[PDB]
């Protein structure tokens, strides 16, 4: 999982 | 899904002081100190010199230091990122310098939003960052393990480091 500079989070699909 | 769901400092990203994006998963396996810095505080010299001391003495054991400039406290970091970079270099800083950010409020960098709500990152006296040179100790898994306030000189962290190496 990664949190971008703006604070949104995305994980493995 | 947002920063509130993050499980580790390693999920985050930040611009380094040269403007280049850094994935903080580079710190996987490394005990880290995350601190907000400023160049024009009465304790700027003690903090930078002691952070440099810690890095000199413990980098080979895995200590890393992430320094985030911020101008939110008394306007004590008014300069450009280049100026701040040069200032830090004058203390022989060899740890990692980041681009200036906010640490409180809605525009705070998400890592700082996250650290402040962690079980060991919440303040004894409330979560907001109170002044320049707050320090968070982060274990090798990216979990916050302790918070040290502006009045706690960096060498006090040395007492706790071997517990996390």
């Amino acid at each position: 999982c990664r949190v971008d500079l703006q604070g949104w989070r995305r994980c493995r699909r | 899904d947002d920063w509130r769901a993050a499980r580790s400092m390693h999920e985050f990203s930040a611009k380094d002081i040269d403007g280049h994006m850094v994935n903080l998963d580079k710190y996987r396996g490394f005990v880290s100190i995350v601190t907000n810095v400023a160049s024009q505080c009465g304790k700027t010299e003690v903090n930078y010199t002691q952070l440099v001391d810690l890095h000199a003495r413990y980098a080979e054991r895995g200590l890393r230091i992430l320094a985030f400039p911020s101008n939110q406290f008394g306007k004590q970091e008014p300069g450009s990122n280049e100026e701040i970079k040069e200032f830090a270099a004058g203390y022989n800083v060899k740890f990692d310098m980041f681009s200036k950010i906010e640490v409180n409020g809605d525009d705070a960098h998400p890592l700082w939003k996250w650290m402040k709500i962690q079980p060991k990152g919440k303040g004894i006296l409330g979560n907001a960052i109170k002044w320049n040179f707050t320090k968070f100790l982060i274990d090798k898994n990216g979990v916050v393990v302790k918070r040290y306030g502006p009045m706690e000189e960096p060498l006090v962290i040395e007492k706790d480091l071997p517990h996390y190496f």
